[PDB]
């Protein structure tokens, strides 16, 4: 399903155009709301008192029509940042009256050009608009990949067109959506229509709009090549593009006149279909994790909070996950008790965390695949999930597993543990203190024992989206501080972004803690080189853990356990979005903190240019104890 | 007849073509009309010939003597020819090679050839014969505002546009185009010197450029200068137009000698007779057609 629209400035009669169109395949129309040649004045005399009507008839159209099929475009006259003030002036009025216009029609969206440098009154003129009346139009800043002056013919004798690569110069446009958007106050309602060329450029200028809100992808007709049988294509690199936008779930617009002049309009549209149904189809993540693509949550604390039964349905969701486990208790188990050993020597395996008894079932199974004998401990201090366990092991386990209603830092343990086994990660590794929680555990591990898992590490990058920047911005809140939603993190499938640098280690805990004076608290200095001009909007935080030898699990892309979708990436924000040029070191500061009754992180850039520290004595986010 | 009356350009014998929009209102199409009675214009019921386009006529053409150049908002370039009667007007090509609204057209010195110009940013050479296109260029960087042919040259063209680019073109070299302030509107090649050309602007300055070496100029209009028309006299007089719903005709030297503020909304085209060359004809957005004396 590739929603489709059509680009034009040719609209005799509206209704016949919009079924023409609707017969072609299209899902809407973009066109003009008033004559695109029918310039108006407004001060000067005797052309402002032009008699009307000034456009047509809102009646030609329902009102469902005007909601879902028509999309507005800005009369192409109109030039807010003219040097002549009287086109500066009756272009404001011309502006406002036009989108003014969309507004009392109800359309979607609504189209204006970015096609110069400056569009600072445009910009102006927009959130003017924006500020008055109650409506929710978008706004689809149409921005080319490559400026007509950087693509013209190379045939002005004596302004010849520039030979040499110009690395910043070539992603202007980029600076053209930069500086709208920016002015217009990172709106919601303002998104990008990109314009692609017949030649694309080099591919730093694409990746620059990488996490930017693009709602559009505009395709002239002139860059579509001609294939042996008379039919529109596109190149491969076009089409490498094109996927990319099919997985931001771009509207894709075809603009001008029909040129494959053989075969019908359908065509142009049956080749962006022909095209979605041959990518590669969404692996079992993808599937999995489709409706989350940028969706902000809370990290899970199920430490503090006691977890719902269909949070535990969705942990155990993974057999992987269950098969390492598995795999690293049967690995243990041999390492532990000799053959000659088998019958003598009981293992006492404690479960900590043992929620509705997953890894107590991978402890079975383990033991019976070792040929070993287990003494099984399941401590649980959700006393609901209990119940899940008591039930288990009345129906099914028996006298062989002793299920604990305790705080394993509490819990007075009967004897000490040759494995303790636990599950207590989330997508940062110790967000949800796992080192507090094992330390507290460590005085009943035997001298000799193990811990699984028996290590794991924090690894952080830093993002681009400005389409993250902005969720994170619509997470203000009544009654707390109005920018602690940028001193959070937020588990999120981080999607329409743009990673920086290679992911780098921040923290890392060890199982048993032998370390005398225990501390875990920390502080990371990491420098990310970037070889890109950006913008820094934030660090994806992710993850990876020892649970026995060669055993890991991990959620660092990268080294990504394959069909592992437990855990999505982490995301902490920064609050001021940092401008990052080619060559540049982003450096972070991360700090775990603690005092008795909370753990938290802060955190703050340095380098191009120092952020405030984050989360400061966690005031706007901790992690209960 | 459509109220948006956008061109008026005489042939030989001294009947009138007229070129009109629906620029507002239900449906925005166009058409074409000949007034073998000029006075008659814009009387529709009392005119030689006349037809519904599809779309909008935002400039046009005369191709000698029976045919019509359309430069139309739907992309295409369209010739329609009258019958041997010259009572109807029949399309022979309508092209969209065009990819937005075709702006400006001009029929080249031989009249086997004609150059248009569009929003699309193109320039495009065209083979009237053959009814294809010969040449594309993409030399402007934004909307191609008004293209203008070489009284005697074939190869040779004026284009302009919103890049604040006047470009002199000559298809004899491997780079044809020549960039030679406000953004330039309206061009007129010297009828009598072929090394001479004036180009109206935005702000309402006309301007006198000679080839070789913005150079003599007079604030004309208070706003921009749509349309630069010079007179069939030898010594030949210039008609300027604009926005500000104003004509006047300059002398050699720029100078204000004649003013007419009949228009009530803008100024669209000029044309003078070629039976009187002292009659000198305005169309405008207000649906007039007024005949001016010129005091020549
Ligand atoms: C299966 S998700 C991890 C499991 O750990 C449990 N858990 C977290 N911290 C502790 C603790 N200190 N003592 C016992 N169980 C815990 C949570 O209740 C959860 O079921
Ligand atoms: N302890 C856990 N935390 C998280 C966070 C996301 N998925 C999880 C699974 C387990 Br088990």
């Amino acid at each position: 399903r590739v929603s489709s629209g059509r680009d034009l400035n040719c609209v005799p009669e509206i209704a016949d155009t919009l079924g023409a169109v609707a017969k072609q395949g299209f899902d809407f129309l973009c066109m003009p709301v008033f004559h695109p040649r029918f310039k108006r004045e407004f001060i000067q005399e005797p052309a402002k008192n032009r008699p009307g009507p000034q456009t047509r008839s809102d009646l030609l159209l329902s009102g469902r029509d005007w909601n879902t099929l028509i999309v507005g475009k800005l009369s192409p006259w109109i030039r807010p940042d003219s040097k002549v003030e009287k086109i500066r002036r009756n272009s404001e009025a011309a502006m406002l009256q036009e989108l003014n216009f969309g507004a009392y029609l109800g359309l979607p969206a609504f189209l204006l050009p970015l096609n110069q440098e400056d569009n600072t009154n445009l910009a102006r003129v927009l959130t003017n608009h924006i500020h008055t009346g109650h409506h929710s139009s978008m706004f689809w800043m149409r921005v080319p990949l490559v400026a007509p002056e950087d693509l013209r013919d190379d045939i002005i004798e004596n302004a010849p067109t520039t030979h040499t690569e110009e690395y910043s110069g070539e992603e202007k446009t980029w600076m053209w959506w930069h500086n709208f958007r920016t002015l217009c106050d990172y709106s919601k309602r303002i998104a990008v229509a990109l314009e692609i060329g017949a030649d694309l450029p080099s591919n730093h200028v694409i990746d620059r709009w990488l996490g930017e809100p693009i709602k559009a992808a505009i395709l002239p007709t002139s860059i579509f090549l001609t294939n042996k049988k008379g039919f529109p294509v596109l190149s491969k690199m076009h089409q490498r593009l094109i996927f990319r936008l099919l997985k931001l779930e771009v509207q894709f617009i075809i603009t001008g006149t029909n040129h494959h002049s053989e075969k019908e309009f359908c065509s142009y549209l049956q080749y962006l279909e022909y095209l979605s149904q041959n990518r590669p189809p969404p692996n079992a993540y993808e599937l999995f994790a489709k409706g989350y693509e940028d969706y902000l949550q809370s990290p899970l604390q199920p430490l503090m909070d006691n977890l719902e039964s269909q949070t535990y349905e969705v942990f155990e969701k993974d057999p992987i996950k269950y098969s390492q486990y598995q795999q690293a208790i049967y690995k243990c188990l041999l390492d532990r008790v000799p053959e000659e050993e088998k019958d003598t020597n009981v293992q006492v395996l404690m479960v900590l965390g043992a929620g509705r008894g997953p890894l107590v079932n991978a402890s079975l199974r383990a033991a019976k695949q070792a040929d070993r004998r287990i003494k099984l401990y399941a401590v649980e201090k959700n006393p609901n999930a209990v119940v899940t366990l008591e039930n288990w092991q009345f129906e099914e386990w028996g006298s062989q597993v002793t299920v604990v209603s305790s705080d394993m830092r509490e819990w007075v343990a009967p004897e000490k543990a040759d494995i303790i086994v636990s599950e207590l990660l989330g997508s940062f590794a110790d967000n949800e203190l796992s080192p507090e929680c094992l330390d507290g555990a460590q005085h009943f591990l035997k001298d000799d024992g193990v811990s699984i898992p028996g290590e794991y590490t924090s690894f952080l990058a830093p993002i681009s989206s400005s389409k993250l920047y902005n969720e994170v911005r619509a997470c203000r809140e009544k009654d707390r501080d109005p920018e602690a939603q940028f001193e959070m993190p937020y588990v999120v499938r981080l999607h329409n972004f743009h990673q920086l640098s290679a992911p780098q280690p921040c923290f890392t805990f060890s199982h048993p803690n032998r370390d005398p004076m225990i501390d875990n608290n920390r502080y990371c200095t990491l420098e990310f080189p970037v070889e890109v001009n950006t913008v820094l909007h934030g660090f994806a935080g992710y993850f990876e853990t020892v649970l026995y030898q060669d055993i890991t699990l991990s959620i660092r892309p990268e080294t990504h356990s394959p069909g592992m979708f437990s855990w999505f990436p982490i995301l902490f924000p920064i609050k001021q979005p940092i401008t990052v040029r080619e060559g540049q070191t982003i450096c972070v500061r991360f700090w775990r903190c603690s005092n008795s009754k909370k753990v938290w992180y802060e955190w703050a850039v340095t380098a191009p240019v120092c952020s405030a520290i984050h989360n400061p004595t966690g005031r706007s986010y901790t992690i209960g104890l | 007849m459509e109220r948006q009356l956008e061109a008026a350009r005489y042939r030989s014998d001294g009947a009138l073509l007229l070129g009109a929009s629906s620029l507002s209102g239900r449906c925005w199409a166009g058409s074409l009309w000949l007034f073998k009675d000029p006075c008659a214009a814009p009387n529709e019921g009392f005119c030689s010939a006349g037809v519904q386009t599809e779309a909008g006529v935002a400039d046009l053409t005369w191709v000698g003597e029976r045919g019509i150049l359309v430069a139309s908002d739907s992309g295409a370039v369209e010739l329609w020819e009258l019958d041997e009667n010259e009572t109807l007007i029949v399309s022979k090509f309508c092209k969209y090679e065009h990819d937005d609204i075709v702006s400006t057209v001009s029929v080249l010195s031989s009249g086997t050839q004609a150059v248009s110009g569009s929003k699309d940013i193109c320039i495009k050479v065209w083979d009237l014969a053959q009814q294809v296109v010969l040449s594309s260029y993409r030399a402007h960087a934004a909307q191609v505002t008004c293209v203008a042919a070489s009284p005697h040259k074939d190869s040779v063209f004026l284009s302009c546009s919103e890049d604040n680019r006047i470009l002199l073109w000559d298809t004899r070299c491997p780079k044809p185009a020549s960039q030679i302030g406000y953004l330039p509107t309206s061009l007129a090649w010297h009828p009598q010197q072929s090394e001479v050309f004036v180009f109206g602007d935005e702000n309402g300055t006309v301007s006198l450029v000679d080839t070789k070496s913005c150079v003599l100029s007079s604030a004309v209009h208070s706003q921009c200068v749509t349309g630069l028309v010079f007179s069939p006299h030898s010594v030949p007089f210039l008609a300027s137009l604009s926005e500000d719903c104003s004509l006047a005709v300059l002398d050699s030297s720029l100078s204000e000698l004649f003013r007419s503020q009949a228009h009530r909304d803008f100024v669209r085209d000029a044309t003078w007779s070629p039976l009187n060359h002292s009659l000198l004809t305005t169309v405008g957005w207000d649906h007039q057609v007024v005949h001016h004396v010129v005091p020549t």
